[PDB]
RNA sequence: ACGAUUAGC
RNA sequence: AUCGU
């Protein structure tokens, strides 16, 4: 959601319907990214409380 | 040019005074929020800007050329305005104007004309001189000079796509053939050569001429003028109203044509005429509407 | 019971109970003929209703306001209506109108508009005009009717009066509940009741020819006209259809909301998607079986090659997966106080999950519960709001992007960024394509041309004069002589001296106006062009016909549902493969000049350039015109004629539109209006409609599709379909077919957001797509869910008829056709049969008598006219099917059908004569068939049923000059004339007056003439010459039928074996038919619907593809037959070829193609005036026409049916002659085996050959 | 002096 | 769209 949120953002800047480069249409499976996110604690448990 | 074209006579008429004209911006003046000040809350809705002198410079570049994509984005906010607020109210005055006399009309646009079903001829026209320039220079038009810039860019992109004509054409037709009629006729007499024709209505009409077009030619033209059938040209005349303050006692008349137009080459191509005049009777009490035609008089 | 008692004979007779014969018949009309409208109300009161067609009426629809405070005038002197609920409330009002009627001398207690305020409004008062204006709206809503609503309402009650019709098929009665559950009619009664009151009258108002009257009544207001119409058309279908009560009663409850409320077709109009949005937009939420045709069309694709293959069955996965169509239809159930309706209609629905025949059946109901009506509107009105409106161009064209003017015309640079370039670069393509392609300069074909819009109608000739005197030209005029002076032929008759140069004046005319009323639908405006306006566009509509014949997939379709592309729909509805219906609003609006048109006329501009120098085209000159293309240096460029057309045409479109609007409802209400639109009515509107819509929808899918959007599968789908393949677009409409892949159906998500793609990317150039996903499809207005076609029943009505002006209505031989045309078009539409048949019988009866003497129509005209009869000379009920051919093959297929017992009837009751006959035997059919007047009506329906004001006297000279100047315009270039009159001269020398009349360029001028003069008012002594001529047809007395008749009565045949099912017999095809409807179920299923376009079919059979308007096809391939038939020399026909002006060589090869090929049986059967019945053109006919109809006896030959080598023609009329047998009878359609012919093949053939020596 | 005026397919 | 008024 991240990634799509910045070639929204790019698509803004460019002023058009669609950016010419984009995060989200890359052929390269990239399945195990991860960022960082609020749901895991530094100990390694989740912020579910 | 309206006031150039004011100070104009050469016979015992005034060719285009400041009257038989509607200004570009009379269309919208006449509105609670006119279109310059409706045009001007545009910044609302588009992101990014909060003013109209932020919405400037977020149009217009340093080199204050229109940016393409942002202009074109700031076009999808000005058309629903125009093709909403302003065309049925465009209509109707043109339509109002249209019917109590035959006058010239100014407009920034083709597509505002069109948009608005004017009924008449539709020229387009363009000045050698660089109209930008003009704008920045001029000050206290209602606002920014620089949303008067983006304005015209607006009202230029809005119009169709057709070559505009120069305006030396129109300005030709209006002036020049006067003048070889007061190189000719000058030294004749006024009255053996000045003639007219306007709508007639009956004498039994209890509670009339009202003039129509203005020839002035030679004698012989005008007697060949005469015997021509000013006949089958019938109009709808509805004439009340109280006294337009005037040098002579005449209320105004409002008449609109049913049947066909009059043919130039029908009135002459050897005669000079009048291409826009007022409507007004010439003289009280309430008024009706009567099927008039034409008629030529004469001394 | 007084209608019993009145009528007794008559319902046993068309009820199947005893006899029909023609005594009875005569009885029952003169009884129709002589029944007052207040004995027809009496007998409605006589009827005992139930509960279940009592449903409450609201008090409000009686106490309604005035209209004074509906109208007002504007400036400019107008008189329009203001408007209350936006900008379409311009329709009738449904205030009151009891105090502007004057009561009517000779009966007091009826009325009509006062002839004080007629002349207080002619002389200039506002308020009378508005009162007249009202009062000729509301006369013109009133006056949309074919005829007296009485007579439709007793010929219900008759046709009804004879309860359950048992089925022979289905030995069992019809199980319909009878009058006494018909709301509507229980609602006519009521409200008759309460308008009438005290008063001894009860009709609420009488339909005369010219106006009809008001009775007087508070209680009167002005919504009850067209509330009436409604009721007894929603009570004929419940009788004729088997409509459940509760979706009658829905009906009838949206009606009497509809009056109820300020204006009844503002009302009908905003809710005209009730039933088709809750009903057909919203079954099959969850499936769990059920049929549908396994479709597939080849990969041919212009050719429309469709191929069916089984039935598979439903699965569960293919469920409805649109999205749901709940908020807006329950917001609008709201917005208009409709929720029980809408909430009813919606719980209904749901309750179907199969796709059986009862789905099917519910669906038509619901379809056909909605009220159809002609909406009118003053057409100052109807101009003001059409007219009016602009195309939206968020992005145009920029400036930059163009170049300097030639002439008139800028040619767009190829460097352009706009989409514009796309549609440039296919419109110059297709001019280039046209200019090189040889057949556009061949004179014939410039001749066709500029004579397709020379035809016998109206072309605002009036303000053509006016234009060309302007300038001071003069054109003849002819004075003394009957032809139409307002029509085109008067106009090209006027045009023929004229150079073009005198004549391009004229194209800046400011053109009349039109008007048509529609079915719940707003009426549609037309500006006819006078002819040099449609001769300017002729390269325009010719490269779009270019466009549409190749570069695209499209139909150019017809007016009936028997010729349209019926299999596309069922292809594009099968579940696997779902459809997106789109339509384009407003698309006459949509094309301006600054977009569409100033790229196309500069497209066709140097399309044609570089190909054809010179070579003026027709009646055009080549012209010389400069430019400022490149920088600052002018050229003088020379142009052809074709260029010349399209400068002229290119100020026409720059400049726009003068409409002239001379109302007659208004007085005082004449003006003119400058509009933007492109014109309707003109020549080239269709074709170029659809070529950009291709082109549009084409440029979409390839470049700006995938340049604004982002997900994977949307570009995957879009990447996947072209035009070329699943697109079809005629004019406005379109259709577009997304197949099914591997894995089932394509995701709907997907297809949302393409379309919303769709929806932003129209809006660019000023269109407003209006798209619906339904899951079904739309096209042509035809609908299909699963493959199954679903007739619309209220789309055509049964009493209604549109009219625009105030004209008096036509004779009576007029409303018999009409009576004609509704039955046809209830056989169309799948009603129930047997009770079709009697109410059809009912009407024929009704309507079959009219006073001067007295005048009547024989039963056995109206069966020559098409009309099934039930049960004759004590055979059996219900026993002849309406699939019986219209004319003589219908006679011969009856008579031999039951020949061997009208011998043996006639024989049994005083018809017996000595001598042997080869058909009938001993009977005297001759005594026997004039007493019966069966002679009588076959001959009377053959006469014209219009007034015979063609070949009215004409003072001599002037119809002389006239034809000389028609003669003068169709023939301007010189090689054409020379090619007729070598034709002649080679006809003269070898015709030898074989066949009588020859077709001839030179007789061209004779039929405009003729059809000039037809479009006219008739005297009274044409309609008396037309009656001395029915009554001399009905008193004579003749000896035998035609020759014909006689030679196909001469052929016997025998009926085997049944042919094997075509069609799975639990496949549902069709809405209507089904096990209920025996009839139509076994025919279709025997026979097999037809699964190819019948235009295409039909065009593969002419031997010339088209010719001049003023003759037929038909007529001239009918000639080269009957020349080929009569044995005649080759030479013979290529002197035909050259009169109809084909080139010599061609000529010659073309006659001696005809000389030895064959060719099938339609064009063969043409020769002696067989056509396939317009009934018979849904299903598939040519399958049987071939195989299932064998000459050869099922025992062999019998030296009797031995046909020669020669006259071998005699196989296409034999298997006409088989087949009208084969499809007459009622049940299966059955293997037909040739059994004997009487006087031998060649004595039949001779007969034929001598009655070909004739006409 | 007013009046029974219209498409294309 | 003038002889219908």
């Amino acid at each position: 959601d991240e990634a799509d949120d910045a070639t929204k953002k790019q698509a803004k800047d460019t002023e058009k319907a669609k950016a010419q480069v984009t995060y989200s249409d890359t052929g390269i499976n990239n399945a195990n990214e991860l960022s960082r996110s609020g749901n895991v604690d530094n100990e390694g448990g989740s912020n579910q409380k | 040019i309206m006031r150039v074209l004011d100070s104009i006579s050469v016979l015992g008429v005034k060719i285009m005074p400041r009257a038989h004209v509607v200004d570009s911006d009379e269309v919208g003046e006449q509105m609670e929020p006119t279109f310059e000040h409706a045009v001007m809350e545009i910044y609302k809705g588009i992101a990014g800007v909060d003013s109209l002198d932020d919405l400037t410079k977020w149009v217009l570049n340093s080199d204050l050329v229109p940016h393409d994509d942002r202009l074109g984005q700031l076009f999808q906010a000005f058309l629903p305005l125009a093709k909403d607020l302003l065309a049925p109210m465009a209509r109707q005055f043109y339509d109002n104007s249209m019917s109590e006399g035959r006058l010239l009309t100014f407009a920034h646009a083709d597509s505002e004309l069109l948009n608005a079903n004017y009924f008449g001829h539709l020229l387009r026209l363009k000045i050698p001189y660089i109209t930008e320039v003009n704008l920045m220079i001029r000050k206290n038009r209602e606002g920014g000079e620089l949303f008067q810039l983006v304005l015209s860019y607006l009202y230029k992109m809005y119009a169709t796509s057709a070559q505009p004509k120069w305006f030396g054409s129109l300005l030709r037709l209006l002036i020049c053939p006067w003048l070889h009629m007061e190189k000719l006729i000058g030294e004749a007499d006024p009255a053996s050569t000045s003639a007219e024709i306007g709508w007639h209505v009956p004498r039994e009409q209890l509670m009339g001429f009202i003039p129509y077009v203005s020839i002035r030619a030679p004698r012989l033209v005008i007697e060949e003028l005469m015997e021509k059938n000013w006949g089958q040209y019938h109009a709808q005349v509805i004439v009340t109203d109280q006294l337009v303050v005037g040098e002579p006692r005449r209320v105004s008349a409002k008449a609109v044509i049913k049947g066909n137009h009059l043919p130039v080459k029908l009135i002459s191509r050897f005669a000079c005429f009048t291409l826009t005049s007022k409507y007004e009777m010439r003289l009280t009490g309430r008024g009706a509407a009567y099927n008039a035609r034409l008629a030529f008089r004469s001394d | 019971s007084m209608i019993l008692t009145q009528f007794g004979p008559f319902i046993e007779s068309i009820s199947g109970i005893t006899d029909q014969s023609n005594d009875v018949f005569e009885n029952a009309a003169k009884a129709f003929s002589m029944f007052t409208r207040s004995d027809v109300y009496k007998a409605l009161d006589e009827i005992p209703f139930s509960e279940d067609a009592m449903l409450p009426i609201p008090p409000t629809i009686y106490t309604k306001p005035s209209h004074d405070s509906y109208y007002y005038i504007d400036a400019l002197n107008r008189v329009r209506r203001k408007t209350y609920q936006g900008p379409d409330d311009v329709y009738v009002p449904n205030c009151s109108i009891v105090e502007l009627l004057e009561p009517h001398e000779t009966l007091t207690s009826y009325g009509r508009l006062s002839e004080a305020i007629e002349n207080r409004a002619k002389d200039g008062d506002s308020q009378a005009r508005i009162a007249t204006t009202y009062g000729r709206i509301a006369e013109s809503q009133a006056r949309q009717i074919k005829a007296p609503l009485e007579k439709f309402v007793l010929a219900l009650l008759v046709a009804e009066a004879g309860g359950s019709l048992y089925d022979p098929v289905l030995q069992k009665y019809d199980e319909i509940p009878g009058l006494s559950h018909n709301c509507p009619l229980w609602c006519f009664r009521e409200i008759c009741r309460h308008i009438s009151g005290p008063l001894p009258d009860r009709a609420p108002y009488l339909y005369l020819s010219a106006g009809v009257f008001w009775l007087m009544s508070p209680r009167m207001t002005s919504a009850i006209p067209p509330l009436l119409s409604d009721l007894v058309n929603l009570a004929i279908l419940q009788q004729t259809a088997g409509l459940d009560p509760s979706l009658v009663r829905l009906g009838v409850q949206i009606c009497l909301h509809a009056a109820a409320s300020s204006s009844y077709a503002w009302f009908i109009l905003k809710t005209k998607s009730i039933f088709p949005q809750n009903t057909l937009h919203s079954m099959y939420e969850s499936l769990e079986g059920g049929y549908c045709p396994n479709l597939e069309w080849l990969e041919p694709r212009s050719d429309y090659k469709f191929m069916y293959m089984g039935a598979m069955p439903l699965s569960t996965k293919y469920a409805r997966s649109a999205p749901s169509n709940d908020k807006k239809a329950r917001e609008l159930g709201e917005k208009y106080g409709l929720s029980s309706v809408v909430s009813e209609l919606r719980r209904r629905t749901k309750t179907y999950s199969k796709h059986d025949f009862t789905s099917v059946r519910y669906i038509r109901d619901a379809m056909a519960c909605t009220s159809g009506i002609f909406l009118v509107r003053t057409p100052t009105e109807t101009v003001l709001q059409e007219y009016t409106q602009s195309p939206e161009i968020k992005v145009p064209i920029p400036q930059k992007d163009w170049t300097g003017p030639i002439g008139e015309i800028r040619i767009l640079k190829d460097t352009t960024s706009s989409i514009a370039r796309y549609l440039y670069r296919t419109w110059y393509l297709a001019a280039a394509r046209m200019a090189a392609q040889p057949r556009t300069w061949d004179p014939l074909f410039q001749a066709i041309m500029r004579s397709q819009y020379v035809t016998a109608r109206g072309g605002s000739g009036a303000t053509l004069r006016e234009s060309l005197y302007a300038i001071n030209v003069s054109l003849p005029d002819f004075k003394g002589l009957p032809v139409k002076a307002a029509t085109k032929i008067f106009q090209a008759a006027q045009l023929a001296n004229l150079p073009f140069s005198h004549t391009s004046v004229a194209i800046l005319a400011d053109t009349s106006m039109g008007l048509r009323n529609q079915v719940q639908r707003r009426p549609r405006s037309i500006m006819p062009l006078n002819v040099p306006q449609q001769q300017v566009s002729a390269p325009h509509t010719l490269t779009a016909d270019y466009i549409n014949y190749h570069m695209n997939l499209s139909t150019t379709s017809g007016s009936a549902v028997i010729e349209k592309v019926i299999p596309l729909g069922v292809y594009a509805s099968s579940p696997p493969n779902q459809s997106i219906n789109i339509d384009i609003s407003a698309c006459d609006a949509s094309i301006t000049w600054d977009f569409f048109l100033s790229v196309i006329m500069a497209a066709i501009h140097e399309g044609v350039a570089s190909s054809s120098i010179g070579k003026p085209f027709m009646g055009v000159p080549a012209s010389i015109v400069n430019d400022e293309s490149v920088v600052g240096v002018r050229a003088a460029r020379p142009i052809s004629g074709m260029q010349n057309m399209i400068q002229h045409l290119s100020k026409l479109y720059k400049r726009g539109f003068s409409y002239r609007v001379n109302d007659s409802f208004s007085p005082g209400n004449d003006f003119t209006h400058m509009t933007t639109t492109f014109p309707s009515g003109s020549t080239a509107t269709s074709t170029e409609h659809t070529a950009n819509n291709s082109t549009m929808m084409e440029t979409f899918l390839t470049v700006w599709g995938p340049e604004h959007t982002d997900d994977p599968d949307v570009l995957r789908l879009m990447k996947s379909l072209t035009i070329q393949r699943n697109y079809v677009c005629q004019g406005d409409d379109g259709l577009m077919i997304i197949d099914g892949n591997t894995a089932g159906k394509v995701n709907s998500e997907t297809i949302q957001k393409m379309l919303e793609l769709i929806s932003k990317y129209g809006e660019e150039f000023g269109w407003k797509y209006d798209i619906a996903y339904d899951g079904t499809a739309e096209y042509l207005k035809l609908y299909f869910i699963f493959g199954c076609r679903i007739p619309n029943l209220s789309r055509h009505p049964i009493v209604g008829k549109e009219r625009a002006n105030s004209s008096a209505e036509e004779p009576w031989p007029a409303i018999l056709d009409q009576i004609m045309g509704i039955f046809f078009n209830g056989v169309h539409d799948g009603l129930q049969w047997q009770r079709w048949i009697r109410y059809s019988w009912a009407l024929c009866c009704a309507f079959s008598r009219q006073r001067t003497g007295y005048l009547q129509y024989p039963m056995w005209s109206f069966v020559y006219w098409g009309l099934p009869l039930v049960k004759v000379f004590g055979s059996d009920p219900w026993i002849f099917s309406w699939y019986m051919p219209t004319g003589d093959l219908g006679m011969y297929s009856w008579i031999s059908l039951i020949r061997p017992l009208m011998t043996r009837w006639m024989v049994a009751n005083g018809y017996v004569t000595d001598k042997c006959s080869p058909v009938f035997g001993n009977a005297d059919y001759r005594k026997c068939f004039n007493e019966l007047k069966l002679y009588q009506g076959y001959y009377m329906a053959q006469l014209p049923r219009n007034p015979k004001k063609s070949g009215r006297a004409a003072p001599r000279e002037v119809r002389e000059q006239f034809t000389q100047a028609l003669s003068d315009y169709l023939m301007q270039n010189p090689e054409l004339k020379s090619r007729v009159l070598r034709g002649r001269s080679e006809w003269e020398k070898y015709g030898a007056g074989i066949i009588h009349n020859p077709p001839s360029l030179f007789d061209v001028p004779h039929k405009w003439y003729q059809g000039a003069q037809e479009a006219a008012t008739a005297t009274r002594e044409e309609l008396a010459e037309m009656d001395e001529t029915l009554m001399r047809a009905r008193k004579h007395s003749y000896s035998s039928f035609s020759k014909l008749l006689e030679a196909y009565l001469l052929v016997k045949w025998r009926m085997c074996e049944a042919r094997e099912p075509s069609v799975d017999l639990r496949l549902p095809l069709c809405a209507g038919i089904d096990p209920l409807n025996s009839d139509p179920f076994l025919k279709m299923v025997s026979v097999g619907p037809m699964l190819q376009s019948t235009r295409k079919y039909f065009a593969q059979t002419l031997f010339m593809a088209k010719t001049v308007s003023g003759l037929d096809v038909n007529a001239i391939d009918s000639a080269l037959l009957r020349l080929r038939t009569l044995g005649a020399d080759k030479k013979a026909l290529t002197a035909q070829l050259l009169m109809v002006g084909l080139q010599e060589s061609e000529a010659d090869a073309l006659a001696g193609k005809i000389m030895l090929q064959d060719v099938n049986t339609v064009q063969l059967a043409r020769v002696v005036n067989l056509a396939v019945p317009d009934t018979w053109m849904s299903l598939d006919f040519d399958t049987m026409f071939k195989h299932h109809v064998k000459l050869l006896p099922k025992d062999g030959r019998h030296l009797n049916t031995d046909i020669p080598p020669r006259m071998g023609w005699l196989r296409a009329i034999l298997r006409f002659l088989g087949a009208g047998m084969a499809m007459t009878a009622t049940g299966v359609a059955v293997d037909i085996y040739l059994e004997d012919i009487h006087g031998g093949g060649r004595s039949l053939g001779q007969r034929f050959m001598t009655w070909m020596r004739q006409e």
